[PDB]
């Protein structure tokens, strides 16, 4: 309920302050990750396979900076809003919501 | 005491919900017009003129 | 010793078993028992392997009952193969209750 | 946390209609509970709108019903929705009881025993309503049923005259019946809530009669949409009655105003009372007949004590199945005999069907369960 | 006896036509939601 | 009142499910449906039908007899 | 199945509750007689003859 409510909140009504926090967390994550010969080497090897180039840190910055609340709400809507999830459950899972009721969490009736 | 809800976050949240609030207003108005067969509006809808004379 | 009469007695028992039709859902006889207090205690006493087998058999049967379907004939429980796995647990539970009831008389 | 889960009012709705663990495998036959609830609200709404125009004096009761059907805007649909809704109510009652019988749902002692009270309360409700339009069948039906109480030794005459308010069914009787008929469906609604409370202690039984804790689904969306479909099938069957055959289940003598001086030659109940009517007139004694009639409904309260099988449901029980269907067909026979004159073949066969009704329940079905146990080495 | 006769039957047609639409559609709605269950597969995988 | 999480103990059961948007509402509706109803009819006929036929026979006799009782032929 | 309640303990428990069950029977009978003003019994109670003629 709380997980899906957050997806729905971000799809419909992402505000600006929290998007800035999300942006900063990514900027910190990226620079913190690429620290050592090993993660940088992995980044070279993987990037040339996937992208064909190394995408420089300044480019990622430009791509992060572009994202505002409108961008978060459009991009979240494209992937989350009224979409069929894949669900995997393992363990004491009797209270795991029925799939129809998971599916119904993928849209909001007020929106 | 309702100074609480004044600030840039709350203005943005107003802006996000405004097309939805007005579209619900559109649902309600067309809904009330339909349910009462309302005269003033429904004479002016170019098909649905099933009073005539 | 006993030959010709026994097979006929078994025949009526086997006939009724097939007409009962819980075997079409893969149920054993003991899966179908009404859960009173004696029975609920017998379930509780079952070993791990038998407990879990019991649940899967019920689940598979309730699933079939929802779809109003039955198993392929290959997969029906054969009268001869029907394991009375609850009976000795249940019998002991009944024996225990009856002793309490005799003590309560005196 | 959800609002739905912990709001003190929405809590109750949640635990009854949304998050209620329900058997995956409950059939069509489990639709009749919601359908009975629909039937109650239908009888409430149409009945209130009839009460807005009906007057309860002998001089004006027939005329006010006539006024509804000609003059009151759409009074005819409301009137016929009500009359045929009463029949729908009894169709749903009987399917629901029959489900309980076959599937061993009566092992829920308190739930079942309240359902009996629910049955006796709707019976009293529909009797008192049928009196209200003050037709010939209204009056003589009022006469026959009220006089059933006069068979009670020592106090019987005093009891009937008390419920009349006089020496026959009269002015005092009709107005009484309007007041009692108004109050009783609200009492029904309260007993129906108590019924549902007792049920939620255990949840539902299922076709197999085996515990379904291993395979529960949420009530919503599954039985919300299954109950919607059920309701639309109820609406079809009700509207077929109101818009194509509004007089099919009605007696034509009820279109003649009440005459206190002359009976109809025939005299027959509405269809849903015909089995019990057959049971009463099977006995050549006054007290014997009414005692038989009372016992024909009140036997349902003994059905728990006559369970003898080690299996709950009749699903895995071919002997009991044959005897159950023999009961249903016996009841069909009794509804046939109910609707016919007290003459040559009908008397003796009415007696035989009456014996068989009590033989199936008290003797034959509890013998079948025991034989079936012995057959399974149980 | 029955001034409502003509209105009753016009309503009657309107009912049957609506029920001819609404019954298959509500059925299709119940079939949609129940699909999840009616096509479910079970496997039992006990240790050893 | 019973709640999910508190019902019973189940171990070692895998359920596989598809989305309703991924799948048919009426899969093989006539081609699998009518074989099933035919199989269901066969399974129950011998239990359901013979009481009702026995009603019908007593119905048709009883109506015929009563009709024929309400006639003279000598006086 | 109700063989359960047959034995010396249950007979003693019957004996203990019998003066109480009969005294409650006395409460009920005098209670019903009082509440209905019952004719047959209350003509025979030597004060409370407030019918007379
Ligand atoms: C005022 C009419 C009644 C209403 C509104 C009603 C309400 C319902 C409801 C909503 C259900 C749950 C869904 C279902 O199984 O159908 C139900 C179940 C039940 N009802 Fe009633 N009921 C009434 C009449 C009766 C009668 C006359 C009896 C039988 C004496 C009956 C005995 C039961 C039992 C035993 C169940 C449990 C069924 C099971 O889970 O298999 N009820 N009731
Ligand atoms: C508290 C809600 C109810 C009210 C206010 C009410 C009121 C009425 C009124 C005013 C009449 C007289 C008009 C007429 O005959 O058409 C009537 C008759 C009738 N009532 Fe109700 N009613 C209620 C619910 C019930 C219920 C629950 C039943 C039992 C299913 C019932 C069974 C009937 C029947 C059989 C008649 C006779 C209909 C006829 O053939 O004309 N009603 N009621
Ligand atoms: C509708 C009816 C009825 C409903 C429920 C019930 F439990 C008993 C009844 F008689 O009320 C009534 O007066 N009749 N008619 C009737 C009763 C006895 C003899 C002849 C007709 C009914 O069928």
């Amino acid at each position: 309920f709380v997980l899906q409510g957050q997806w729905m909140r971000l799809c419909t009504s992402a505000t600006e302050s929290e998007v800035l926090r999300g942006k900063n967390l990514l900027r910190n994550a990226l620079v913190s990750h690429l620290d050592g010969t090993t993660p940088v080497c992995e980044d070279i090897g993987r990037s040339l396979l996937t992208y064909g180039r190394r995408i420089p840190l300044a480019e990622w910055e430009s791509r992060i900076a572009e994202v505002d609340a409108r961008v978060v709400r459009e991009v979240c809507s494209k992937y989350f809003y009224d979409q069929c999830p894949a669900v995997a459950g393992f363990g004491p899972i009797e209270q795991l919501p029925d799939y129809n009721r998971i599916r119904s969490g993928m849209f909001w009736l007020r929106f | 005491m309702l100074t609480r809800f004044l600030g840039p976050r709350y203005r943005q949240l107003a802006r996000n919900w405004v097309p939805t609030a007005s579209l619900w207003g559109a649902v309600g108005a067309v809904g009330l017009v339909w349910a009462t067969d309302w005269r003033l509006i429904l004479d002016w809808v170019p098909y649905i003129n099933g009073k005539f004379k | 010793a006993v030959s010709a009469s026994s097979r006929w007695l078994e025949g009526i028992r086997k006939w009724y078993y097939n007409a009962a039709g819980f075997n079409k859902l893969g149920l054993m006889r003991d899966d179908t028992i009404h859960e009173n207090d004696d029975v609920k205690e017998a379930i509780r006493r079952l070993p791990e392997n038998l407990y879990d087998d019991r649940v899967f058999r019920i689940k598979r049967a309730l699933d079939l009952s929802m779809r109003q379907q039955i198993l392929p004939k290959e997969q029906w429980t054969k009268y001869e193969e029907d394991k009375s796995y609850l009976e000795p647990y249940l019998k002991e539970v009944i024996r225990e209750r009856k002793e309490r009831e005799e003590w309560a008389k005196k | 946390t959800n609002i739905r889960k912990s709001h003190p009012l929405m809590k109750i709705v949640n635990n009854a209609f949304i998050d209620l663990p329900a058997p995956s495998n409950i059939s069509s036959w489990w639709n009749f509970g919601s359908l009975l609830g629909i039937c109650l609200i239908l009888q409430i709404l149409t009945g209130l709108f009839l009460a807005m125009h009906y007057t309860s004096d002998t001089t004006t009761a027939f005329s006010s019903v006539t006024h509804i059907c000609r003059d009151v805007n759409y009074g005819w649909i409301i009137r016929y929705m009500h009359a045929n809704g009463a029949s729908m109510f009894f169709i749903c009652l009987y399917m629901h009881v029959g489900r309980g019988l076959y599937y061993g749902s009566y092992t829920f002692l308190e739930t079942w025993n309240i359902g009996v009270i629910l049955l006796l309360t709707v019976m009293a409700t529909a009797f008192m309503g049928y009196v209200l339009p003050w037709g010939q069948m209204s009056f003589w039906g009022a006469t026959v049923i009220t006089n059933l109480l006069s068979a009670i030794p020592y106090i019987g005459t005093n009891l009937v005259e008390w419920i009349w308010g006089g020496f026959s069914v009269d002015k005092a009787t009709l107005t009484r019946f309007f007041a009692f008929h108004f109050i009783l469906p609200f009492i029904i609604m309260a007993i129906a809530m108590v019924h549902l409370l007792f049920l939620h202690e255990t949840g539902s039984n299922n076709p197999t009669g085996i515990s379904s804790d291993v395979d529960k689904i949420p009530f919503h969306p599954y039985y919300t949409i299954k109950d919607i479909l059920g309701a639309l099938l109820l609406i079809l069957a009700l509207m077929l009655l109101v818009l194509f055959a509004p007089d099919l289940l009605g007696d034509p003598d009820n279109y003649t105003p009440a005459n206190p001086l002359n009976t109809p030659p025939h005299i027959k109940p509405e269809w849903y009372f015909l089995f019990a009517y057959a049971i009463l007139r099977s006995i050549p004694n006054k007290l014997g007949g009414v005692l038989a009639l009372a016992f024909s409904i009140l036997i349902l309260a003994l059905i728990p004590l006559l369970h003898t099988s080690k299996q709950r449901s009749m699903m895995f029980r071919p002997l009991s199945q044959c005897l159950f269907w023999a009961l249903v067909a016996d009841l069909l026979t009794l509804t046939w005999i109910g609707g016919q004159p007290v003459e040559h073949p009908y008397i003796t066969i009415g007696q035989l069907a009456s014996v068989l009704y009590f033989l199936l329940i008290l003797v034959l079905m509890p013998t079948a369960g025991t034989i079936e146990n012995k057959l399974l080495k149980w | 006896a029955e001034p409502e006769h003509d209105h009753r039957k016009r309503m009657g047609l309107k009912m049957l036509l609506m029920m001819g639409l609404l019954l298959p559609l509500v059925y299709a709605m119940k079939r949609h939601k129940w699909s999840v269950l009616k096509s479910r597969k079970l496997a039992y995988r006990p240790p050893k | 009142g019973r709640q999910f999480g508190h019902l019973t103990r189940v171990r070692h059961v895998i359920t596989y499910s598809l989305s309703p948007f991924e799948q048919r509402a009426f899969p093989h509706y006539f081609s699998k449906g009518i074989p099933n109803v035919l199989r269901r009819t066969r399974a129950c006929i011998l239990r359901v039908a013979p009481p009702f036929v026995a009603f019908y026979l007593v119905y048709t006799w009883g109506t015929q007899e009563f009709e024929k009782s309400k006639r003279k032929n000598p006086a």
